[PDB]
């Protein structure tokens, strides 16, 4: 019988490329219109990888709308933290293989502000020493990261698929040698940070509903992207967002 | 409302 991490390794997203013409200079304009394409790409890709997800598909239609579209920033952020830690460390995001924001992008007006939040995840997983199989089992945990207020339709099915990728992400704990002190105070560690994620998000979606809403900016947004932000908008101006913690 | 997210969700692959 082929393991759950197996089946969530299978269905890893193809790299994506910005197609950021390096030869013409840079601006913050450029690389945020530049990285809201990419985005929406990105996502197109996550929804084939959603529906792959062993369970995914039993939940109701409604339900896998609500996770991807209140988890869409956690999954990009998380995946970018992670690619960022195996490709180039310590302090380079590497959003596409064309489009690294490197240390002279980084001092590019308001650059900065914007990335440490993303920096600060691939300084986390690096912290930790994460590996291939943790990082598919929590990025998995992340798309059941938040539900609605009221709950979904298919409440008790979630909380079973949700307690799966939980038990999935302890074995992957275990594989590496040690303790049941050193394997507990890594769950922790490794919950922790998924909790943390919520933060990190938190501060990406007030640039994106800012950039997204004042229309005298031009920062465009694909159509994913802008469908997605006009949903997510009112949720949290209505308090309508439940999000589950591991710790507190 | 939500469209596309519902069009790639419910088309095959
Ligand atoms: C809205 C955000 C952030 C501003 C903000 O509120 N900062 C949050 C951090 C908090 N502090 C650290 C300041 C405290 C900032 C960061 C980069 C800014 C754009 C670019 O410059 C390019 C362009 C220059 C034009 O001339 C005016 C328009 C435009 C589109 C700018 C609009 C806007 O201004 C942006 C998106
Ligand atoms: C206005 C904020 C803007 C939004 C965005 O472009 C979004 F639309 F893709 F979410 C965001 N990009 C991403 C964030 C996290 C992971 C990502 N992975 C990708 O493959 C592609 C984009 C991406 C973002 C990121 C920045 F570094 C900025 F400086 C921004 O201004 C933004």
């Amino acid at each position: 019988t082929p393991t759950l991490v197996s089946l969530l390794e299978v269905i890893e997203p193809e790299v994506l490329y910005a197609g950021y013409d390096s030869s013409v200079p840079d601006s913050t304009w450029r690389i945020m219109t530049t990285l809201n394409m990419l985005g929406g790409r990105q996502m197109i890709a996550a929804v084939k990888w959603a529906k792959a997800i062993p369970g995914f598909r039993n939940l109701h239609l409604d339900d896998q709308m609500t996770l991807l579209q209140y988890s869409w920033m956690s999954l990009m952020a998380f995946a970018l933290g992670w690619r960022s830690y195996r490709q180039s460390s310590a302090n380079l995001l590497c959003f596409a293989p064309d489009l690294i924001i490197n240390e002279q992008r980084m001092t590019l007006p308001d650059m900065y502000d914007q990335c440490k939040h993303m920096l600060y995840v691939s300084s986390e997983l690096h912290r930790l020493q994460v590996s291939y199989e943790e990082y598919l089992c929590m990025k998995t945990l992340l798309l059941l990261s938040s539900v609605p207020k009221d709950g979904l339709k298919s409440q008790e099915l979630f909380d079973e698929i949700r307690m799966t990728y939980i038990k999935e992400l302890g074995k992957a704990i275990v594989k590496r040698e040690g303790n049941s002190s050193q394997n507990w105070q890594r769950f922790y560690q490794l919950t922790k940070l998924l909790d943390s994620m919520h933060e990190v998000v938190e501060n990406l979606l007030n640039y994106c509903f800012q950039t997204f809403l004042d229309k005298t900016m031009s920062i465009e947004f694909p159509e994913m992207l802008a469908e997605i932000i006009t949903n997510q908008i009112p949720k949290y101006s209505n308090g309508n967002i439940k999000k589950l913690l591991f710790h507190q | 409302e939500n469209a596309l997210l519902r069009y790639l969700l419910d088309k095959d692959d």
